[PDB]
């Protein structure tokens, strides 16, 4: 069941092939390839909204303008 | 195992590599998710945008956007929603999606009056954003990946949508 | 100069022709056209971010970066 | 000089100034191309989150040592305090869109940015990299050559608007590189 608690899958997709920053974080031992420079992480956490983030975005909504991707569908 | 304990899990190295050999067409499908997931910021705004610009009165003092309280909620709702979506995606199964985020929640909104066609937009905005970041044709690309075809993942994608479409509307 | 403030000037663009919520906050002279469908507002307000949308930039750069 | 805004760019009060009706009639007169000028502001200010946000995470990816743990956007604090100058610079831009007039930017935006970011150690290549990715998201919105059905306004050539708003961008540029 939905559980009310705001919390979901939070997802790090990690392709991190040739990066400098040295792994340290993975458990299982390492594959002798391109892998072991690759992450997935999953976190379970809660989503949340600050008040004065929705005011911000409120003042960008409310001129109905777009980006570059998709019809104009508004009629104001 | 790991993921489902969690939903935390680090999946590098031989973890990864076994991780690949349990989902289909695991590298391909690992772009997909990070298409949407690092993408995530502006599907939800343009969709939550664009639920409001085509219906303004979700922020005139009688919608349910109005206060900065409800406009918070709804936006979390749709990063929750697209989320769920994306764990979907990356677990190549929607059974995490439909018991912990779909399982209760037209109840929920039924009760807190949450309009569901504005919400079926907003989901659907979200779709067409994730169809095309998965096929790579939105305006912002990501320049390097190896050509070839990602509509199987697209249409699956698709489909975890489409079940939280029908179980909101 | 640069103040320090953290301030800067917000501007919203208010063109709402044919919009059905009536004009009230602009209270100067009619132009007895569109025009007094739409408006300029502007503001000084303190620019501040949010912690969430800071770890939300973190991550979409962790995974968009490479090498 | 917008009058209307007088206390608005010299940070003098909090409150809302309104132009509108007549007040917006005389302003399209006293600004060049004056709905294209307003179209052009309201395109760029609309997606001011995202044109940061991109900005910023564009500069990253080119440089991700910004967020190793010696670099200048290390940790929450200076992501919050990066993002918040991004849209600062951004704003002020706008502004001098909005009026024509680059002297707002020039005088309380740019003057001793330089200064202040060298004592901070804000890295100015960087700092140049995020500009540049801001400028060039507001050329596509304001020269946007989608068909009529994308746009948000009647079509037409609005590269005239998207020059002038790259020159203010270069003014940013200059200013701190
Ligand atoms: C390369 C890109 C980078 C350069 C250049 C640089 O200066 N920093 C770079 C990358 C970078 N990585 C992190 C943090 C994390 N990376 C991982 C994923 C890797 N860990 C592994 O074990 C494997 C594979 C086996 C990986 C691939 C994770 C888990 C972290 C921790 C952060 C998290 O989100 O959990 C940073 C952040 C600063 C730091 O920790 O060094 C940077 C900038
Ligand atoms: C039409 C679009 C709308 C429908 C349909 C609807 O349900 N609400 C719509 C519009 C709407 N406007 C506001 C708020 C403000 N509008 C302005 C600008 C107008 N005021 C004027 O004086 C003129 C011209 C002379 C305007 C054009 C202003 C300044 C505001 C106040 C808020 C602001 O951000 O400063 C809303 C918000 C809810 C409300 O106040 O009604 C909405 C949804
Ligand atoms: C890291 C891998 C990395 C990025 C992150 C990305 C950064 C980047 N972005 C552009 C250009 C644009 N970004 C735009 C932004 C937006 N368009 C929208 O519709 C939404 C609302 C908003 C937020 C995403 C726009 C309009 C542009 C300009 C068009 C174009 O795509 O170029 C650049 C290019 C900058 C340049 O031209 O100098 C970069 C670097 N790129 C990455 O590499
Ligand atoms: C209100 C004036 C208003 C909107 C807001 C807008 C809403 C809208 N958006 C789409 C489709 C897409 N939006 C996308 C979003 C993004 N692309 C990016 O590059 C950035 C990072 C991100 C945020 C802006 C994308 C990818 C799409 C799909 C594009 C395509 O298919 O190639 C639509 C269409 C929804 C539908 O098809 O059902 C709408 C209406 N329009 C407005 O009028
Ligand atoms: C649809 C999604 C895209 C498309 C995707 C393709 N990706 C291909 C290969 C590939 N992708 C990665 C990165 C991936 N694997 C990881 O483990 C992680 C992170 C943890 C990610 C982000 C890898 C490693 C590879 C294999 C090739 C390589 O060495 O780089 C791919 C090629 C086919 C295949 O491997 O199945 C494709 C088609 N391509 C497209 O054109 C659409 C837009
Ligand atoms: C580049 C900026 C755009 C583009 C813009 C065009 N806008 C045109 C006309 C137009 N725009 C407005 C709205 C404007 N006037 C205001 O007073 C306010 C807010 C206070 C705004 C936001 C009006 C009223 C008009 C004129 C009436 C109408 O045509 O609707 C326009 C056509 C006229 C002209 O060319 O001068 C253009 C081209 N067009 C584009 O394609 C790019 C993306
Ligand atoms: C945005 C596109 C919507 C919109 C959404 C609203 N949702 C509100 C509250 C709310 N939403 C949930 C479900 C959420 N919590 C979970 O734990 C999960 C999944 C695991 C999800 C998807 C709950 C349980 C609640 C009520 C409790 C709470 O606020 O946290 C809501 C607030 C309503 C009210 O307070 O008046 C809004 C505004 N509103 C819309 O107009 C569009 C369609
Ligand atoms: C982002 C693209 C940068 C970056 C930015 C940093 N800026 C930091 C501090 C800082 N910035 C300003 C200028 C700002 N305040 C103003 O009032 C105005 C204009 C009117 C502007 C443009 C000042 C005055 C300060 C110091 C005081 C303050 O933070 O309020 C900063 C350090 C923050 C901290 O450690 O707390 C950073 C990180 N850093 C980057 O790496 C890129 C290039
Ligand atoms: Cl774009
Ligand atoms: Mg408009
Ligand atoms: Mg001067």
């Amino acid at each position: 069941a939905m559980d009310k608690s705001a919390k979901a899958p939070q997802i790090t997709i990690f392709d991190h092939r040739g990066c400098s920053r040295a792994p340290k974080e993975s458990t299982g031992g390492k594959a002798g390839g391109q892998d072991d420079e690759m992450m997935v992480k999953v976190a379970s956490t809660k989503v949340t909204v600050s008040e004065s983030d929705a005011a911000k975005k409120l003042q960008e909504f409310i001129t109905f303008e777009k980006g570059i991707d998709g019809p104009f569908t508004s009629k104001n | 195992d790991a993921f489902s304990r969690v939903v935390a899990a680090y999946v590098g190295g031989a973890d990864l590599q076994a991780l690949k050999k349990f989902i289909s067409e695991g590298n391909k499908r690992l772009d997909s998710v990070n298409s949407i997931v690092s993408n995530a910021s502006c599907i939800v705004s343009d969709a939550v945008s664009g639920m409001i610009c085509e219906n303004p009165s979700l922020i005139s003092p009688s919608g349910n956007c109005y206060t900065n309280r409800r406009m918070a909620a709804c936006l979390r709702d749709g990063e929750i929603i697209l989320r769920y979506v994306s764990y979907a995606l990356l677990s190549g199964d929607a059974s995490v999606l439909e018991d912990r985020c779909l399982n209760g929640l037209k109840e929920t909104y039924s009760s807190l009056g949450v309009p569901a066609n504005s919400n079926a937009r907003a989901v659907s905005i979200m779709k067409a954003c994730a169809v095309a970041f998965v096929n790579n044709t939105a305006s912002q690309k990501k320049l390097s990946t190896p050509q070839g075809d990602c509509s199987g993942l697209a249409s699956e994608v698709g489909g975890y949508f489409d079940k939280v479409t029908a179980a909101i509307s | 100069a640069m103040d320090k403030s953290a301030k800067a000037p917000v501007i919203t663009i208010f063109d709402h022709r044919g919009c059905s919520r009536a004009p009230k906050e602009y209270t100067g002279a009619k132009a007895g056209g569109k025009d007094d469908e739409m408006m300029v507002k502007a503001q000084s307000v303190k620019i501040e971010v949010s912690t969430g949308t800071a770890e939300g930039v973190l991550a979409t750069s962790l995974a968009k970066m490479t090498k």
